[PDB]
């Protein structure tokens, strides 16, 4: 778990852009690597400045274990022109707005060995078939218009994005760096590895169902209420 | 060794070398070479330009490869050439990249950064650069900001005017991370500075952005602006300028005034004689110009800018009434302009019957203007003051002169000759470019230093790195930064500082011998061997924990919370080894006071009476130590926060000089001692910081702290002791019921509400054994206004333990100016243990605000701890 | 006190009173083993102490429950603080007794109070105190309240635990004298009685609603009388600034002073 | 120890009267009263006036308190 004292959180979610690829070329390098982040634009954004902070290294395209040759059949089929360029040297990202044929071309390329990063939106993190070594969550909040103001992501969400680096077939092993804000440091320390409590919210969200059931007629009266309780 | 000019000679007298240069000729124009109107260059730049109707003869030079290249800039022109005009044009090419048909300078896509030298200087500049640009409606303003207040204020904000300083820590802390990508534009002005002390900074930020640009592979103009010197082609390798099409030199010909420069170099060993003699030059050199001309005295004291006058005037009626009628006769030159003005702030009221006056920041503050309005139309022939008359609003005068160059460095603790820029600001005033034929200057200094002097204000002096002693402090802020991760970036990093040039262009001079340098060609093993120091020190002093065989370096808390203040890495070790959970505010005064940023103040017999007494006044016991330099800086915070006058001129500059410096210093202690979660001291030292910011003590009314308010209301409300939150219940008349002063009524009233106050549930639920939930819902009870809470404010939540020992939890929380009224609900998690306890508490308090703060007792009195989880 | 000198002095010594706080002594005498026996929680004896200074007593008020199924142990859970002053020699705290709704869970258990001499017995003031306290509550009983004495030893602290006996308690009632050395005083007058710290729970404070507890330095703005609410929150060290208000109101200054030195030099925001 | 003793306060009337020159300046200053009135056994006062008025004016009630101070080392 990294902690980033920085509250303002553009400026927080700039500053772990380094720390991203440092991440992967210590704890992954050479091996599958996911990133989550918290916005829908911030894949793209986040897959250049990969791709950008790649080449300080004074390594290019180390992430793309084919040749361009290759990988034409696949860009064929695309409309996004960075996506183009960002899958060119072996990176590439997962969002809403890509078309359903994009997504299974990146995953494909993923999984087959291709393309060794993909950076993919939060939403994604439920409904993604395919697995990594390294998994790297860049930020854990999001931004709410409602209330104005940045909200943290919910437990399970955060757990499943970990359980995202699971690769019985071949690892002995496999990692997760969760970069967060001071605040959100110590939460994640505690109940990451502990097992989880839950409790019930029938209590708030009740009404609907009393209805519902009064309707069929399993709730004659009060007592089959509390009973039904 | 320096060099002769043309026509100049030396002629000694007693107890005083005087050196003699005329005036330069200036170069003849060259064939078909001809000054450019605001007509013949491109359409849209034209605007603002206006009063102006033609270009100088260095702006028509380079005005080309300004608008049509994004090729970088080095000028080297003597003072008064007018270099800023150059730097407007290559902003204005920036400011036209963006353009639309039906909208123009849309403003989102740039923004510019320009680092001017010194501070009335940047306030200055963007007055008129406001003024003048407004034309296209871009907003440019000074960046002062604190941090967090003020970004999403100059997020809007373009072309940035700034010191090289300011730059630097708010790059530290990454202010400047959420702005930059949007800046194509840097300009740095007055780029000699290089030479100063300061020069490292101005080193760092410009290696900073070149080592970026390698990364991002995006670029940046920049533009130098330099005096001339020599150097100036090591100064283009630093700046990547191409010296091709790039490069671009001057000589001291090209001054728009010419200059006869007069230097007197005195040979006096004593003092006590010297004080004489050099009294009497100045009243020599003033009566040669006595008749139909203008003086100006730069002192470098406060008061002698009028003691060094009335000497001047009790001479001159100890001469028989001899150098008086200044004027062509009696009512002539209009003596009932200096007459009539006769009623002023200042001493203006004894000097001002006669021919001279003073000008300074001391003593009034529109009297300066009424000066500055007084001397422009010649009613004043004889003007004594000081540098920052100088470097803020531009006043030239048919000759000057610079009395005696010396000045107090309380960052020193001695005295020492003022810097270059001071003089070359200073003498670079030296005649009118409207009512002059040529102007002179006068320089009065220590013959030692009389070589110096001239190798200055004519091209031999090179312009070198200070870089090597700051060099720890740098790579520092670069691993905090995490631009050098290890030893190999850092010499990565070292390759792009202009020290690195210079080391490689005059080994001789950098501790290089040349058969070690054949040895080692391209310095690997010397920007190695350097850098291996700095990472020694800073691991000895826990900044960096760095192992030899890694090369690695891994920053601390301690290294950032360093960085981000631009406190040295001695003192940030002495606050390690010195900070206590326990420490009193009696211990914490003297831990500030052992700062090494304050190594070298002193405690001098002369005032050691004068300290003495502040002691006795002092409301926080130094008594801990006796006479010493801990105990004057103490003593001096604390004059300083109780408001109080200083006898001394040393102890006046020295006061300012710590207090100065205690806000970043005693800040660093605050997000130290904060990290580490110990209470009761991060309350004394955010106390500390609020007190040292708003100059008072706590025990002194909020109220204080709108300086809107009469001091006599303020004084009477505290007379009666009324404890402040108990004005809220209170309408507008049951207010001035209590100091009997009703007409005041309605206008407290309205103070006490702007007073920012929050109130706070909370609702709390456990989760397991081992952990709480809380729910702070934060109501806002206070009246915005922009005008006093501005744009955002800043609140500390933390959650300390059953006796307020402990900080269990902090966040860090900001209303924004849109949300106030609106409720903002934090949730967090605090663990409890085995003694489970009476209670928490909530507490919030403001930043910035003192004596705004309120507390929340969450109790567990009738809490229900989960059973414990089988295994 | 000197008023100038004598505060300083005494001020730059309390900030090392954390020191003693790690090295305690404590009575140990003869039990009757029909009396009661106290525990008082380590914490609020350490926080106690830090806020005391070495030559004005201050004083708490005792607060427990006796454990379940346990009747003969009192467990002291808090300590109370009210507005109050001190001698050298004794301490004055106002008429009215801690009311508040924390405290309803309780019982009163007596006081403790800082004494800057140690002796081996319950000094005259305090049996006076304690019995005219007594007097005018019921809701102290003779039999289950104490005075804890804690004095400081050189580099330390030690304290012993005090009960009146009847015939201690009508003395006290009776006597106006607060000298020294009162007519008719005895050591037949009070009695040790058994404590014993401890680490296994934590004790709390009860803390003046309106203001902080410590008078010493408005001797004049404290009254018999006087009334108060508490709230739940920690004491505030002897010569914290706020129990000393006139010291930092002193300011006679001219904002003028200003004037000189108006070379401003900031440069950093 | 006791010359230094009243040789600092010495230096204390030169700052007092002059301000805060520099070093060089106070020092040297105190150098040339401390040598001008020494030599009571030259006595004078009339020369040593004129020696004072070698130093012009420094007003009077100051200048007393250097005679009884320069008459104590």
């Amino acid at each position: 778990i990294q902690g980033f004292n920085i509250s303002h959180t553009q400026t927080r979610l700039l500053s772990m852009a380094k720390p991203v690829y440092h991440a992967i070329t210590k704890h992954s390098p050479k091996k599958p690597v996911i990133v989550f982040v918290p916005s829908r634009k911030q894949t793209r954004l986040t897959a250049i400045d990969i791709l950008t902070t790649c080449a300080a290294d004074i390594q290019r395209q180390r992430f793309l274990h084919c040749t361009e040759k290759d990988l034409i059949p696949y860009l064929e089929k695309l409309s996004d022109s960075t996506l183009k360029e960002t899958l060119l040297n072996g990176v590439g990202y997962l969002h809403e707005g890509l078309s359903p044929m994009e997504r299974r071309l990146v995953e494909q390329l993923f999984s087959s060995g291709a393309i060794q990063v993909v950076v993919a939106s939060r939403s994604l993190c439920w409904g993604m078939n395919v697995a990594a070594h390294l998994v790297i969550i860049m930020d854990t909040q999001y931004y709410n218009g409602k209330i104005h103001a940045y909200v943290d992501y919910p437990i399970y969400d955060v757990l499943q994005m970990v359980g995202h680096a699971n690769r019985p077939l071949q690892d002995d092993e496999g990692r997760c760096v969760i970069m967060c804000q001071g605040s959100k440091k110590d939460f994640f320390k505690k109940f990451l590895y502990e097992p989880l409590p839950v409790e019930s919210h029938l209590d708030h969200c009740m009404h609907d169902h009393f209805n519902a059931e009064i309707v069929t007629k399993t709730i004659e009266n009060k007592q089959d209420a509390v009973d039904y309780l | 060794r320096c060099q002769l000019p043309d026509g100049s000679f030396r002629r000694q007298r007693k107890g005083y070398e005087e050196v003699h240069v005329p005036a330069l000729k200036p170069k003849p124009f060259g064939s078909e070479e001809q000054l450019l109107p605001v007509e013949k260059l491109p359409k849209y730049a034209q605007a603002g330009f206006e009063g102006f109707k033609t270009l100088n003869r260095i702006q028509s030079k380079l005005y080309r490869a300004a608008l049509e290249t994004d090729e970088n800039l080095l000028l080297c022109a003597p003072t008064g050439a007018g270099k800023t005009n150059v730097a407007l044009m290559c902003m204005l090419r920036e400011i036209g990249k963006h353009i639309n048909m039906d909208g123009t300078i849309n403003v989102d896509d740039f923004k510019i950064i320009y680092i001017a030298p010194m501070r009335s200087l940047v306030q200055e500049m963007v007055g008129s650069f406001g003024k003048r640009l407004a034309t296209y409606g871009i907003t440019v303003a000074e960046l002062t900001g604190d941090h967090q207040l003020c970004k999403e204020e100059i997020s809007a904000t373009q072309i940035i005017v700034c010191t090289p300083e300011k730059w630097d820590i708010i790059t530290r802390k990454g202010g400047e991370r959420t702005y930059t990508q949007l800046v194509r534009l840097i300009i740095l002005d007055e780029i000699h500075l290089l030479h100063d002390d300061r020069g490292p900074v101005l080193e760092a930020l410009v290696a900073r952005a070149i080592r970026n640009i390698e990364m991002t592979q995006e670029d940046v103009r920049l533009i130098g602006l330099s005096a001339t010197l020599p150097n100036y082609e090591d100064v283009a390798t630093f700046l990547r300028v191409d010296p091709a099409k790039g490069l671009f030199y001057f000589d001291n010909s090209f001054r728009p005034v010419p200059l006869e420069q007069t230097y007197v170099g005195i040979t006096e060993k004593k003092a006590i004689k010297r004080f004489q003699i050099m009294n009497e030059i100045v009243y020599e050199k003033i009566m040669e110009h006595a008749g139909k001309n203008q003086v100006l005295v730069f002192v470098h004291s406060r008061k002698e800018t009028g003691k060094t006058a009335r000497a001047i005037r009790d001479m001159c009626l100890e001469k028989d009434t001899l150098g008086l009628f200044l004027r062509e006769g009696s009512a002539s030159t209009e003596v009932l302009r200096t007459e009539a003005e006769q009623c002023k702030n200042l001493e203006l009221k004894d000097l001002l019957p006669y021919g001279f006056a003073i000008h300074h920041a001391g003593m009034t503050r529109v009297d300066r203007t009424l000066v500055e309005d007084l001397f422009a139309d010649k009613h004043i022939q004889v003007l004594v003051s000081t540098a920052t008359l100088a470097w803020g609003v531009n006043l030239p005068a048919h000759t000057v002169i610079i009395k005696g160059t010396q000045v107090y460095s309380p960052e020193k603790g001695r005295w020492t000759e003022l810097g270059a820029l001071d003089i070359l600001q200073m003498l670079g005033r030296a005649g009118r470019p409207q009512y002059d034929t040529k102007g002179e200057g006068i320089l009065i200094t220590s013959h030692g230093e009389l070589q110096y002097y001239l190798s200055l204000l004519n091209q031999q002096l090179p312009i070198e790195s200070q870089m090597v002693s700051k060099l720890p402090d740098m790579l520092n802020a670069e691993i905090v930064l995490g631009n050098v991760q290890n030893a190999k970036d850092a010499v990565n990093w070292l390759g792009y500082a202009y020290l690195y040039i210079r080391m490689l262009r005059s080994p001789t001079l950098y501790g290089i011998s040349h058969d070690d340098l054949k040895g080692d060609p391209l310095l690997d093993q010397r920007r190695l061997d350097l850098v291996h120091t700095a990472a020694l020190m800073l691991d000895k002093n826990n900044l960096v924990k760095y192992d030899k065989k890694t090369g690695n370096f891994q920053v601390t808390e301690l290294g950032r919370i360093a960085s981000h203040y631009y406190i040295t890495n001695d003192t940030v070790q002495t606050y390690n080894q010195l900070l206590k959970p326990t420490l009193s505010e009696i211990e914490l005064f003297r831990v500030f006071s052992l700062s090494s940023e304050f190594k070298n103040i002193t405690v001098r017999e002369e005032e050691k009476l004068e300290l003495q007494k502040l002691l006795e006044r002092v409301p926080i016991p130094v008594k801990e130590s006796i006479e010493e330099p801990s105990a004057k800086i103490n003593v001096l915070l604390q004059a300083f926060i109780s408001q109080l006058k200083l006898e001394g001129f040393a102890l006046m500059a020295d006061m300012v000089y710590v207090t100065q410096s205690a806000g970043r210093l005693m800040r660093a202690i605050f997000e130290i001692v904060l990290n580490r979660g110990w209470a009761q001291l991060t309350d004394k030292t955010l106390n500390l910081c609020k007190m040292i910011d708003k100059r008072m003590w706590q025990s002194m009314c909020p109220l204080r702290q709108f300086r809107k308010l009469p001091e006599e209301v303020v004084k009477k409300i505290e007379k009666k002791n009324f404890p402040f939150e108990r004005l809220y219940d209170l309408n507008h008349n049951e207010i001035g019921e209590l100091i009997r002063m009703p007409k005041m009524g309605k206008t407290i009233h309205k103070y006490v509400h702007l007073f920012p106050k929050l109130e706070l549930s909370v609702h709390l639920q456990p989760i397991t054994r081992s952990t709480l939930k809380v729910e702070l819902t934060i109501t806002p009870d206070f009246q915005w206004d922009e005008k006093v809470h501005g744009s955002s404010e800043a609140f500390w939540i933390l959650v300390e333990d059953v006796d307020s020992e402990v900080i269990l939890h902090h966040e860090y929380f900001l209303l924004k100016a849109k949300y106030a009224q609106d409720e903002h609900l934090i949730t967090f998690f605090v663990p409890v243990f085995e003694p489970l306890p009476p209670q928490y508490f909530i507490r919030v308090v403001s930043d910035r605000w003192l004596s705004c703060e309120t507390q929340l007792p969450v109790s567990f009195r009738h809490l229900i701890l989960p059973e414990k989880y089988p295994p | 006190f000197s008023s100038k000198t004598e505060w300083r002095v005494r001020a730059i010594s309390a900030a090392n009173l954390h020191l003693r706080t790690n090295h305690i002594y404590v009575s140990s005498d003869d039990i009757k083993e029909t009396g009661y026996t106290y525990i008082l929680p380590k914490n609020v004896l350490k926080k106690f102490i830090c806020i005391s200074d070495l030559r004005a007593q201050i004083a708490g008020y005792l607060y427990g429950v006796s454990p379940p199924d346990n009747p003969q142990v009192k467990e002291i859970r808090c300590i109370v603080m009210v507005p109050q002053w001190g001698t050298h020699q004794t301490v004055h705290l106002p008429g009215q007794l801690p009311q508040h709704e924390y405290l309803k869970e309780m019982e009163p258990l007596g006081w403790i109070h800082t004494q800057p001499n140690e002796s081996p017995q319950l000094s005259p003031q305090d049996v006076t105190t304690h019995a005219k306290i007594m007097a005018d509550n019921p809701s102290w009983d003779g039999e289950k309240t104490i005075i804890i004495t804690c004095s400081f030893t050189p580099g330390s602290c030690t304290l012993t635990a005090y009960k009146l006996t009847p015939s201690g308690y009508e003395w006290g009632r009776q006597n106006t004298d607060k000298g020294n050395n009162p007519k008719g005083y005895l050591p037949s007058h009070y009695e040790r009685v058994q404590m014993l710290l401890s680490d296994r729970f934590l004790g709390f404070f009860m803390v003046p609603a309106q203001s902080s507890w410590n008078y010493n330095f408005m001797g004049v703005r404290h009254d018999p009388n006087m009334k108060y609410e508490l709230q739940l929150a920690n004491p505030k060290e002897f010569y914290h600034e706020v129990h000393r208000p006139s010291h930092f109101l002193n300011f006679a200054l001219l904002q003028e002073g200003e004037v000189y030195s108006a070379d401003r030099e900031d440069l950093y925001a | 120890k006791e010359t230094r003793e009243t040789y600092e306060v010495l230096l204390s009337f030169i700052q007092a009267a002059l301000g805060d020159q520099p070093r060089d300046i106070l020092c040297g200053a105190a150098d040339e009263v401390l040598a001008v009135l020494k030599n009571e056994k030259l006595r004078d006062k009339e020369r040593r006036k004129e020696i004072d008025l070698l130093l012009g004016q420094t007003d009077d009630t100051r200048y007393h308190v250097l005679v009884n101070l320069g008459k104590k080392i």
